[PDB]
């Protein structure tokens, strides 16, 4: 029975051990994203959390026929 | 936030040009003709400046 429909317990050590790996790194990153999301709303010198502002090249820089603007 | 430097009322004595609007219309072109150095000089001075009180002179 053991030979023909299972295998030796070593497969199934390593098998778990690659899926703890895995979640872990998962929560892991998880946690940090959050982190890093949280962190960046609150400055906002991150590449999210980016606002439109109003584009410079709108502004017209010629005489305004008047001398002080 | 910090004071507003004007020029004193001796920095703006000056020869005063007393004549009406009619006056200046009449010579209005020979005056542009013949003294455009100076004011084309007071409004290069004007719009750099962007200042009164830089173009007295
Ligand atoms: C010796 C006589 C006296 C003792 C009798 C003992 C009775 C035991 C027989 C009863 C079998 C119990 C059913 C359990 C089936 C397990 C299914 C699965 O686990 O097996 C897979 C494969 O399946 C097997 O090949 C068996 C499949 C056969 C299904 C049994 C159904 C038989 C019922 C009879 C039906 C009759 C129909 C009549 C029609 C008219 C294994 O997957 P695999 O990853 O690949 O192999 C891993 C191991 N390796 C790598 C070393 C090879």
């Amino acid at each position: 029975i053991a030979r023909t429909f299972y295998d030796g317990p070593e497969k199934n050590y390593e098998k778990t051990m690659a899926i703890l790996q895995i979640e872990a790194e998962k929560a892991e990153l998880r946690l940090k994203e959050l982190e890093v999301r949280r962190l960046m709303r609150a400055r906002g010198d991150g590449p999210w959390y980016q606002y439109p502002t109003i584009d410079k090249a709108l502004i017209d820089h010629s005489p305004k026929t008047t001398p002080d603007n | 936030p910090g004071i507003v430097e004007l020029p004193t009322l001796e920095d703006l004595k000056v020869q005063e040009v007393k004549v009406s609007s009619s006056v200046l219309k009449a010579a209005a072109h020979h005056y542009g003709a013949q003294c455009d150095k100076p004011n084309k000089e007071f409004m290069l001075c004007r719009w750099e400046e962007k200042d009164p009180r830089r173009c007295l002179e």
